[PDB]
């Protein structure tokens, strides 16, 4: 069985760590809601 | 049970000890969160039962106890904050600059960021605190880090 318990407020952060890059990925989508790369 | 605004765990007793499964976001009543962290199933907020109300496998999202509430989009320019729910850590803001998924039926803002299985359906935000998508549905690229499409609903 399944439960929720809170975590947080939903807020911008000012200040907050900066990381990750920006990749453009061709990806196709099936019918089950699987991504996966188009090489 | 507790329904004020806000990010959730997902949590689970049925393997050894708490599990956390995902992550989901409460806004104007209805929680939401991405399909493949319940599967569709009821959810408990306390002593209360919240059941599906909306679904669907090909977008991975669903949304509980009324119809989607979030509409806010990636404007396609600015850097934005996955607001990430790692198991058994606190909540933790992150900033970065969406990449993009560029897909037959269009492009979807993706972002960057590694995160384990569990912190599915935690939160994107744009400046002013919008939901603009969840943390989740995504693909393992050549170096083997994980990369996540921004997933957003329709707003009826
Ligand atoms: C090891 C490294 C790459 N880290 C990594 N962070 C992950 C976050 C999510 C998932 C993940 O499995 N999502 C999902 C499951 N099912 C769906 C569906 N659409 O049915 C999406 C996998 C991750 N792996």
């Amino acid at each position: 069985d399944m439960y929720i318990e809170r975590a947080g407020d939903i807020t911008w952060e000012k200040d907050a760590e900066v990381t990750g890059n920006s990749p453009r990925l061709d990806v196709a989508l099936d019918e089950s809601g699987d991504f996966s790369l188009v090489e | 049970g507790e329904t004020t605004d806000g990010v959730y765990r997902v949590m689970t007793r049925r393997l050894l000890g708490s599990t956390q499964v995902g992550v989901g976001v409460m806004q104007e009543g209805v929680f939401h969160t991405m399909w493949h962290v319940t599967k569709g199933a009821a959810l408990r907020s306390g002593e209360g039962r919240l059941d599906p109300y909306w679904g669907d496998v090909k977008q991975d999202l669903v949304s509980y106890c009324g119809p989607w509430k979030l509409d806010a989009a990636w404007d396609g320019l600015s850097e934005v904050q996955l607001l990430a729910v790692p198991p058994g850590e606190r909540a933790k803001n992150i900033q970065t600059l969406p990449g993009i998924f560029k897909t037959k039926d269009g492009d979807i803002g993706a972002v960057a960021l590694d995160y384990p299985a569990g912190t599915s359906g935690s939160p994107i935000l744009d400046k002013c605190g919008r939901v603009i998508g969840l943390y989740g549905n995504g693909v393992v690229i050549k170096n083997g880090s994980y990369v996540s499409a921004i997933t957003q609903g329709k707003r009826e």
